[PDB]
Formats: structure tokens, C-alpha cells, sequence
């Protein structure tokens, strides 16, 4: 039974697994990351203190959040003194974040936290951000009041009006004013505020959040945006860059003026176009035609191969048949390969071997 | 109007359903 | 939904049902249909009121008989609650019935919750605005009017207008709760007052508080309106004992003797002005009274008495006026030196407690006052008031004290008590007598409403032990049971502190307030929980003077200092506007995340009707169990006078008193099923009353939790919070806690 109840739970966690369609999700994204640097963060419930973990998971997610999301841009913000302090404008470049992330993480956290100090600062940094973006705004919060100088539901009204999103993550319980943010900004959503139990458990609440946002069905944006496919040069010589003013060997040029660029993606320091290459597209393409999951196969019936048809790896004979298939092309799977080909891969190699 | 919402039992109510969009993309394109 | 119990149609406004509300809605059928009494105590977690108006309303629309339904609360605030519950009640069924059936619903409350007149409604006290109400509307005025335009006696256009239409159009068809019916007499100007006070006998479902189906002085006429055979529900009756002992109460001071001797005077001054120049009135009342007639063959139904009747309708005598005091200067002579009587009464040095009869024997020998006319004191001054043209009544207000008290003593003699104490306050330089005619009886309030009415239900979320109020008020129940919520994932923690982090002993015993020790053991629990509640959190204390004398003891400390930098400090203060304008801040801070902390106390105003859900309650501190002052000689009657017949043992009811209370507090924090909280009871003496509790409280009382540390209870209180914020899964409350429509017709299957 003991085995089983690890088969059982396996069927449980599958059970979440099952359910995927492919939801309309926007890629190009504007996040804006607020963190909770108060007295109240100083407590030792998450070692060593609350403040040096966060920071820590916030160089984590901004690492993650970039490499997953490379036409996006961040921005952070943090809460001290009852003041919305910035740290980090809007930018493409993950380094710059890492970069201010690391100054912060010195620093000790006092005073009040202010939310509607701070998602005032949040709603003016995503003001010069396109139509077709994401505006999005991720709360590490851990105190349980707010100090804030005016009415915070003006500014909810306000956040609302701009189409903004907010996900608010707690650290000991449940805040009335920021269950109101992030329902009243998720046209009635309960599930973006989220209360971690323990270290655990906050890494997969900051893993989650890298992946874009399902879009609404009445909220239309749609458009064509201008993006440049620019070419890699080699040089015997420095040159000057456009973006930096500093001498480096070699950069993309921009194929609309012809300035070059130390790295991509970025917009054009010239003609305000989208510098990207072909590979920063496709690292989304996964999240268009997500992979239906696999499903196990019953042992009452009569399996294909004795081994995995991607790995080659035997099945084990053992009550519970550890075949998962893929229904498009039918062909079996090992355990291990099923989470590799859903989570790092995002092609079954089933469906591509099959000719039609 | 507003008393009567505070005085509800939002529990006892249907529960939020999602509202999101799906897309469906076809592939076909001509060779380069 | 809209699901079927026997033979009975019963529209829910909801698409999901509890388990409890189909099992508390089936009870109340049961005893509708059987007849008799019920005592039915649902948790406070679970919609009760919505359960009660869905079933009672369904069944009056369904059955031939068609059966009125009245609804008693304890205060104005509820049958707000109830008006609002029952108008959603009702839109739902003009939606799924396809039509607006014929059904009239109201709200009664004093004229002061519903004056419009610019001028008479800005007054701080109800007494006055019936003054001037009655002064334009009792017909003085318009009768003058009528002869002479020129008097200069003013109207309500109000009351005025409502002579133009007739009575079944004073208001459209529908529910009416107070918010809507002020606004719409607003807009056409008429009095709320006067229409609701007019279409009691054409309501479907009446609402109003105990104070008028209880005490005589209002009841009577409201009483008379109703009809016989009406569904009669007590909702929140788990303190109905103390509103039926203080309607048949009074107190006497040296300054109310005092000022009724200026009366007295005053009167008879009067009746000297009328004798010379208009005696023709005077002839005119003694002849109807020498007939045999009263106040309510010689008053007409426009005007009202001016003592209101201080005792049941059926203890009134039906005989003529003894003789005595039937003329103006003879009742004069009569009711000035029984004042004297009374005066001559409060020089004394010691307690004297007393039964009427003795207080009538030597009323009888030191004067010759007998009981039969000390019977008829308030029915004949309100004759002579009535006749004299008294315009302005300031100088005879404090007679209706001595005619209340005069009709009251002379009208019962068991379970009543006259008790003089030559110290009303015991810490005074200079000794202020008082007299206080005190009711030891429950019942004798509440005999009539057992009696009259063939069906009622006792309902309540805290009222246990349910078999102390049968006892308590004399009446039989055909069942009488207590619901267990099915609660999927616990959803309140209660606990009980005994003693602080360093192990100190805490309680709450008066005669220990000033402690050094437990006003700071009391002060750091108070501080520790302000700092991981997330919004709000209520503090209820025994009495108000503890909290008063305890909060300047913190202040001192420094112990409010900690609290500010977390939370807002609310207090209750005396005055009820201000504590208004308290509740209004504290509910403000809670939404807008400022958190806020609300001190007040367990038998004051703001226990006995405010809710503090979802986040205007997190946290309920008890600060101590809500005792008596035992050293209270009205209490210590009570308690014999309890012990000798019902044999219930003084300890038993001083603690069935304080856990009422207490429970009371806590049980108004859930308001769903998907709300939270923690409840603390924080003395040493609530270890051994778990069993006192209510069944659904104590089930959810750990053994472990009877008697905890401050830290103790801080560290699980930081657990349970962070347990509750999790989203919640739907399949572990799918059909065991929430009912769909199928749920339920599966439920009907099996049980059948
Ligand atoms: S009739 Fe109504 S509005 Fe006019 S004074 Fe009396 S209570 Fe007030
Ligand atoms: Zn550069
Ligand atoms: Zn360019
Ligand atoms: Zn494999
Ligand atoms: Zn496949």
C-alpha cells in the first residue's frame, strides 16, 4: 500500500496535469517587481531573515523571467520608510536588475511598508509601455498593515482603468486590501494572491510567475508590432556603439539605419525599432501549442515495446504500468523521459518521427 | 445598494468562472 | 434554487444550500406543522436568517391558511438585517415566479429612527420628538385650526398628506427596509412612522424588536394590530430574559420625588386656572367618569395616554374609577402625598428589601392610600392631562414616574421586589437614596406572547443550554436541538488562555484589576496578537469600568504605544453616536489595510448586534468571562428568587450568565463557511467551561487548547492564519459541506 500510496499520489499530481488548452498568452510582457523591505522583514521565519532570502529568489526570478520571456522588460521597486523607492527602470537588459538586486541586497530593511506608494510609482513606469504589452505588477509582501497617505481604492480604480495586473505573494497570512487588488484587477480572480507555507514552496511562487500571463477574452489589444531581424558583423577594428558610446569589437547592425548594437534584444538607440533574432521568437513557441499531456496506460491491455521508444530505457515490470503515452503518434514512454519532453523539451519525438 | 452586497453570502454563490481566450494555430507556409 | 420538502415548495435565493439550513429549514416545518414551541440553535458560520425567511415565507404563500409571520430581533440594527435578507428573498422569487405576488413587508421601530420633520427630528432624545410629534398630530391643533385659522399651532405635512390617499396605497407592494422607506416618504412627503404604524394589519411578515411584543407600555397598541395565528420567530433570543425583566422595572431618586412634587404643584395650579374661567371640562370628565368609562372609551384612537399603561393588558381592572380619586383636586390631594409617602421612604439608613404587600400595608397605616386606586394612578392622569390643555407637558413629565410606579406596586405582588439602598453609588462623599422596583420573574413578561400565540421559534446561534429557558420562561417545546456545523476544513480556532508567558496566573476578578502583574500579563497578549492579526481584531472586557480602569493602566505602561504602530485604537465610549462613529473608523481601517484594533465591552451596545466578519473580525480577544457585579442587590433577589422555584443554584446561573455573553462575542465573527478566525478566551476560570459553551463552539475546542500560554496560543494562532490563506480544493467541500441542487435530491433519496 505504501507503494501505491506513491502511485496514487502520482495519479494526483497528474491529475492537475491533464487539463491544458492552449490559452491565448502574452508573450511580450512589462513587469514591474515589487519587493517589501519594512521593519516586518526582519523576522527569522525564513533563514537567515526574510529580507535576504527574497532578494536572493528575486535574482532567481529575474534570471528566470529573461530567459524564458527574452522580448520582455522589467522594472523594480521597493517599499521602505512608507516610501516607494526605484531601483531599476524599465529595461531589456537582465544584468542591470542582477546588478541593482545585489546593491539592495545589503541595505536594512525599516519603516512601514506603503502599497499605494508604491503601486502609485508602478503605475507611472508602465505609463510609456505600448498597447500590445502586458502590464503587470508582482507584490512580495510581508507585513500585515499598510501605511499608506491617501485612498488606497482610488489607486485600485486607477490600476484597474490602466489594465494593469497585480500579483500580490504574502509571507505569514492573508491581507483584506490585497485580496481586493487582486481580484478587483483580475476581472474577479481569487488565484493571483498567494500565501507561501514555507522556503519551499516560495520558489515554485516565484517559478510560476515566469510564465506569461492568459489574456482575456473582452480585452482586445491585437496588432502588428515592427520588429528587425538585424545582422551579426565581425570586425577587425572597435567601433563605437550606439546604445553605450563605448569602443566594442563587434555588434548587430540594425538593417533600418545601420547603428550598431552591443546586444540583442533591444530597441534600436535610432529608429526605435525592436532589434531581435529568430531564436527569441521561438523560445515562446511553446506556450502556443503546448504538448497534450500523456496519459498512463492501463495494464489491462497489451503494451507495444518492452523499452522506451525516445531513450530506449526497459520499462519496469514491478502492479502499476510505468508506461505514459502520447495519443497523437501512440507511442509509449518511460516516466522519466514525460517530464523531460513537457518541461525542457516542448516536441514529443513520437509525433515528429511519424511521416505523413 | 451597497449594504445589501455586504449582507450576501458570497459562499453560498457560483463560483468565479474564467473568462480567457484560446487560440488555435494552423501551420502552412510557403517554402522559402 | 428551488427544491420540494413534503409537500412544500421552497424557493432558495441561492444556487448552493448547507446541510445545516436543509436540516434547520426541516425543523421548522416540523414544528410548524405539528404546532407548539421549538428552541433551535444553528451556528453562526451558516446563513440562518436567510434559511428562516425562505421556509416561513414559502410557507405562508403555499398553505390554505395563509399565516403571518412576525419577527422579533433585540435591537433596531437587526431588522435592518432582516429587512435587507428578506427583500433579496423576495426579488429572487419575483424572478423565478415570472410575477410580483401580493406580499407587503415592514419594518417598526420609535418615531425618532423615522422623523422627517426638519424641526423635530435634530433632538438628542426619543421622549421629546414623541412630544412634538403628538403635539401636531394629535388633533389639538387641527381642531383649533379648524375653528380659527388664525391660531398660530403648527402641522406635519407629513401626517397631513397621508389623510389624502387611503391606507392600502400609503406604500406600493413589496418589502420596505428602512433605508428604502425613508427614501421613498422623502420624495412624497409622508411620515414613515405613521405609515408603517398603520399597515401592521395588512403586512405579510412584520418585523420589529422584543421591546415591542414584551414591554406593555409599547406593545399593547402594536400588539392589538397583529393577528392570532401568525408564525412568531425570537431570532438572537439568548438574552430575551433581560429585556422581559426590565419591562416591568423602575427606579425612584431623590431628585425624581423632588421634581414631582413641583408637578404635583404645578398640576394643581393648573386645574386652579381651568376652575375659574373654563370649568365645563372638568363637569364634563367626571360625568364619564362617574359612568364607568376609561381612557379608552373617552380617548380617541388619534391621541394616546399620556402615563402609557405600565402593566400587562390582562392585569388592568374593568371596574369603574374607585370614587376616590375622581374628581381633579381629590386625585391631586391623592397623589401628592403618596410622593410624600415615597419621600419619607428614602431617609432610610440601611437596605430594605421588601414585597409589595408590605410597602401596601404601611402606605396603608402611615396614610390612608389603599391598593384599588393606587391601581388606577396612571389611568386617571392621563384623563386629567388630557382634559386640562396642557400644551407643554416639561412640568408634568416626572408624574409619569410616580403613576408608573404607583400602577405597578399596587398591580403585582410574587415575583416582584421593592429594594431602597441608601447608597445607589457606594464610593460618594455624600449618600444619594434610591428605590428601585425590580422584576425576579422572567416570565410574567412573556406569559401573554406563550399564551396568545399557537406557534413560535426560539432561534439562536449561541443559546445554550437550551433546557434553562423552559425552565427560566415557563413554556414547553415540542424539540429543542442544537446543529452541528459540517465544516470541511476547520475554519475557527478557539482556545483558552489560563496564564501568560511567564506562567502567571490571569483573570479578570474585579477586586484584582489594579494588578501590576495581570494588567500587564493582560497587555502583552493584547500586543502579541496585534501584531500577527492581519486586519481586525475586537477586545471585549467583563464591564466598562474594568476597561476603563485597565486602558489607563496600559497607557501608563506604555503598552498602547506597542499597539499604535500596528493597528488603529477604537473604543467604546457612553455615548452612542460617538461609539457609531468608532464602528464606522474601525470597519474603515479593516478594508483599507491600515488594520485596526476595537476595544469594547462584552455586555455593552456593541455585542448585542454588530458582526465582525471576514476582516472587521480575525481575532476575538475575551478579556476575562463577562460576570455580573455580584455585590448587586437586585441580583442577589433574582438569584433566590430563582433558586426557591425554578431551583436553579445561584453559581449555575451566574455562569450560564457569563458564558451567554461570552459566547455571544464569539459567535460574531463567522458569517460563511469560507471565513476564519480565532477566538481566546483569556482567564483562568474558562478551563472548565467547555461544556458551558455551545455544541458547535466546544466541538471545535481541543483538549489541548483548555488551558494554554500566551505564547502558546500566539505560535498555534501564526499556524491556523497561515493554514487559512490556501486555497481551498473544491472536491474536499464538493457535496459535504456545499449542496448543489443534485446533492440535496440525493439527500432526500437516502434519508427516505
Ligand atoms: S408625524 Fe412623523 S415626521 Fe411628523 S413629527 Fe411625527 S414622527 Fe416626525
Ligand atoms: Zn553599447
Ligand atoms: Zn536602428
Ligand atoms: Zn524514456
Ligand atoms: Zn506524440
Amino acid at each position: 500500500a505504501s507503494l501505491v500510496a506513491s502511485i496514487v499520489e502520482a495519479r494526483k499530481k497528474r491529475t492537475a496535469k491533464k487539463n491544458i488548452t492552449p490559452y491565448q498568452r502574452g508573450i511580450i510582457r512589462s513587469l514591474i517587481l515589487t519587493l517589501d523591505c519594512s521593519e516586518a522583514m526582519l523576522e527569522k521565519d525564513l533563514r537567515p531573515n526574510r529580507h535576504a532570502m527574497i532578494i536572493q529568489y528575486a535574482i532567481d526570478f529575474v534570471h528566470e523571467f529573461f530567459d524564458q520571456n527574452p522580448i520582455s522588460q522589467m522594472g523594480i521597486i521597493i517599499m521602505r520608510n512608507g516610501l516607494a523607492q526605484l531601483v531599476s527602470q524599465v529595461s531589456g537588459n537582465p544584468q542591470d536588475h542582477i546588478d541593482a538586486l545585489k546593491s539592495i541586497r545589503k541595505q536594512e530593511p525599516k519603516g512601514n511598508p506603503s502599497l499605494q506608494n508604491a503601486l502609485e510609482m508602478a503605475r507611472g513606469l508602465l505609463l510609456p509601455v505600448p498597447a500590445h504589452c502586458t502590464r503587470e505588477v508582482l507584490i512580495v509582501f510581508g507585513s500585515l498593515s499598510t501605511t499608506d497617505p491617501g485612498d488606497i481604492h482610488q489607486t485600485i480604480d486607477s490600476l484597474v482603468s490602466e489594465k494593469i495586473r497585480v500579483k500580490v505573494l504574502g509571507l505569514s497570512a492573508q491581507v483584506a486590501i490585497c485580496k481586493e487588488l487582486c481580484k478587483a484587477t483580475n476581472y474577479g480572480d481569487e488565484s493571483f494572491y498567494k500565501i507561501l507555507l514555507d522556503e519551499t514552496h516560495l520558489k515554485e511562487l516565484f517559478n510560476e510567475a515566469v510564465t506569461p500571463l492568459p489574456v482575456n477574452k473582452i480585452n482586445k489589444g491585437f496588432t502588428l508590432v515592427k520588429m528587425g531581424f538585424p545582422t551579426r558583423i565581425f570586425e577587425d577594428t572597435p567601433t563605437f556603439c550606439s546604445c553605450h558610446s563605448k569602443l566594442v569589437y563587434g555588434g548587430y547592425f540594425c538593417p533600418n539605419c545601420h547603428s550598431k548594437v552591443c546586444s540583442l534584444p533591444t530597441v534600436c538607440p535610432c529608429c526605435d525599432l525592436m532589434l531581435i533574432l529568430s531564436t527569441h521568437l521561438a523560445r515562446s513557441y511553446h506556450h502556443l501549442m503546448p504538448l497534450k499531456t500523456f496519459a498512463e496506460v492501463p495494464t489491462t491491455e497489451k503494451f507495444r515495446s518492452e523499452d522506451c521508444f525516445s531513450c530506449q530505457s526497459r520499462f519496469p515490470i514491478l502492479l502499476t504500468s510505468s508506461r505514459y503515452r502520447c495519443e497523437d503518434c501512440k507511442q509509449e514512454f518511460c516516466v522519466d523521459c514525460d517530464v523531460f519532453i513537457h518541461e525542457i523539451l516542448h516536441n514529443c519525438p513520437g509525433c515528429e518521427s511519424k511521416p505523413v | 445598494n451597497d449594504e445589501r452586497n455586504e449582507l450576501k453570502i458570497d459562499d453560498l454563490n457560483e463560483s468565479y468562472k474564467t473568462n480567457y481566450a484560446i487560440i488555435h494555430l494552423k501551420r502552412n507556409a510557403h517554402e522559402k | 434554487m428551488k427544491f420540494y420538502i413534503d409537500d412544500l415548495p421552497v424557493l432558495f435565493p441561492y444556487p448552493k444550500i448547507y446541510p445545516e439550513q436543509y436540516n434547520y429549514m426541516c425543523d421548522i416545518k416540523k414544528t410548524l406543522d405539528v404546532g407548539g414551541n421549538s428552541i433551535l440553535e444553528m451556528p453562526s458560520g451558516t446563513g440562518k436568517t436567510v434559511s428562516l425567511l425562505s421556509l416561513t415565507i414559502a410557507y405562508q404563500m403555499h398553505y390554505p391558511e395563509h399565516r403571518k409571520i412576525i419577527y422579533c430581533s433585540r435591537t433596531m440594527s437587526e431588522i435592518e438585517k432582516a429587512l435587507v435578507e428578506l427583500e433579496n428573498l423576495m426579488d429572487y422569487r419575483t424572478k423565478e415566479l415570472g410575477y410580483q405576488e401580493d406580499f407587503r413587508g415592514l419594518g417598526l421601530t420609535s418615531r425618532k429612527n423615522l422623523c422627517l420633520h426638519p424641526e423635530v427630528s435634530k433632538e438628542r432624545k426619543g421622549t421629546v420628538v414623541d412630544e412634538k410629534c403628538r403635539r401636531m398630530t394629535n388633533g389639538q391643533a387641527k381642531r383649533k385650526l379648524e375653528e380659527d385659522p388664525e391660531a398660530n399651532v403648527e402641522l406635519c405635512e407629513y401626517h397631513e398628506n397621508l389623510y389624502n390617499i387611503e391606507v392600502e396605497d400609503y406604500l406600493p407592494k413589496g418589502v420596505f427596509s428602512f433605508e428604502k422607506l425613508l427614501k421613498y416618504c422623502e420624495e412624497k412627503t409622508l411620515c414613515p412612522y405613521f405609515i408603517v404604524r398603520r399597515m401592521i394589519s395588512l403586512c405579510n411578515i412584520i418585523i420589529y424588536s422584543y421591546h415591542y411584543l414584551l414591554d406593555p407600555k409599547i406593545a399593547e397598541r402594536v400588539s392589538n394590530e397583529v393577528s392570532k395565528d401568525s408564525i412568531v420567530i425570537f431570532d438572537e433570543a439568548h438574552n430575551i430574559d433581560n429585556v422581559c425583566i426590565e419591562s416591568l422595572s423602575l427606579d425612584l431618586t431623590t431628585d425624581a420625588l423632588r421634581r414631582a412634587t413641583r408637578g404635583a404643584n404645578a398640576l394643581d395650579e393648573r386645574i386652579s386656572e381651568v376652575r375659574k374661567v373654563d370649568s365645563q371640562k372638568l363637569q364634563d370628565e367626571y360625568e364619564k367618569l362617574v359612568q364607568g368609562l376609561h381612557s379608552a372609551d373617552i380617548l380617541t384612537d388619534q391621541e394616546e395616554p399620556f402615563v402609557e399603561t405600565p402593566v400587562l393588558p390582562q392585569d388592568l381592572l374593568t371596574e369603574a374609577i374607585p370614587g376616590n380619586i375622581r374628581r381633579a383636586e381629590h386625585f391631586v390631594s391623592f397623589l401628592k402625598r403618596l410622593i410624600e409617602y415615597l419621600k419619607t421612604r428614602m431617609k432610610v439608613l440601611h437596605v430594605i428589601s421588601e414585597t409589595p404587600k408590605s410597602f401596601l400595608q404601611h402606605l396603608k397605616q402611615l396614610t390612608f392610600i389603599e391598593r384599588k386606586p393606587l391601581r388606577f394612578c396612571s389611568e386617571r392622569l392621563s384623563l386629567l392631562v388630557r382634559t386640562l390643555e396642557v400644551t407643554e407637558v416639561e412640568d408634568f413629565t416626572a408624574l409619569k414616574d410616580i403613576a408608573t410606579f404607583a400602577t405597578l406596586i399596587s398591580t403585582y405582588e410574587e415575583g416582584f421586589l421593592l429594594i431602597i439602598e441608601p447608597y445607589e453609588i457606594e464610593n460618594a462623599a455624600v449618600p444619594n437614596p434610591i428605590m428601585r422596583f425590580t422584576c425576579l420573574d422572567a416570565s410574567i413578561a412573556i406569559k401573554p406572547v406563550f399564551e396568545r400565540f399557537s406557534s413560535v421559534i426560539i432561534t439562536s446561534g449561541t443559546i445554550s443550554p437550551l433546557d434553562m429557558y423552559p425552565r427560566m420562561l415557563n413554556f414547553k417545546t415540542v424539540l429543542q436541538k442544537s446543529y452541528a456545523m459540517t465544516l470541511a476544513k476547520k475554519s475557527f480556532l478557539p482556545m483558552i488562555i489560563t496564564k501568560g508567558s511567564d506562567q502567571v496566573a490571569i483573570s479578570s476578578r474585579f477586586e484584582i484589576r489594579n494588578d501590576p502583574s495581570i494588567v500587564r500579563n493582560y497587555g502583552s497578549m493584547l500586543v502579541e496578537f496585534a501584531k500577527i492579526t492581519p486586519d481586525g481584531m475586537v477586545v471585549f472586557f467583563p464591564s466598562y469600568l474594568y476597561m476603563e480602569s485597565i486602558v489607563s493602566m496600559w497607557q501608563t505602561m506604555g503598552i498602547l504605544d506597542e499597539v499604535w504602530k500596528h493597528k488603529l485604537i477604537l473604543v467604546e465610549t457612553p455615548d452612542a453616536q460617538e461609539t457609531s462613529l468608532a464602528l464606522e473608523t474601525y470597519r474603515k481601517a479593516c478594508s483599507n489595510g491600515r488594520g485596526a484594533i476595537l476595544l469594547s465591552v462584552a455586555r455593552g451596545k456593541v455585542s448585542e448586534g454588530i458582526d465582525f466578519d471576514h476582516q472587521y473580525g480575525r481575532t476575538v480577544l475575551m478579556i476575562g468571562i463577562p460576570f455580573q457585579y455580584t455585590e448587586s442587590r437586585i441580583l442577589k433577589a433574582r438569584l433566590e428568587f430563582m433558586r426557591e422555584n425554578y431551583r436553579i443554584r445561584e453559581n449555575d446561573f451566574l455562569s450560564f450568565d457569563a458564558m451567554r455573553h461570552a459566547a455571544q462575542c464569539l459567535g460574531r465573527v463567522l458569517r460563511g463557511k469560507d471565513d476564519y478566525g480565532v477566538m481566546v478566551l483569556a482567564d483562568r476560570r474558562f478551563s472548565r467551561k467547555r461544556s458551558q459553551l455551545p455544541k458547535w463552539i466546544a466541538q471545535g475546542l481541543s483538549d489541548a487548547d483548555l488551558n494554554l500560554s500566551t505564547d502558546m496560543a500566539i505560535s498555534n494562532t501564526k499556524q491556523f492564519l497561515r493554514t487559512m490563506a490556501q486555497p481551498t480544493d473544491p472536491k474536499d467541500q464538493e457535496g459535504v459541506s456545499v449542496w448543489s441542487y443534485e446533492d440535496l435530491i440525493k439527500h432526500q433519496n437516502s434519508r427516505k
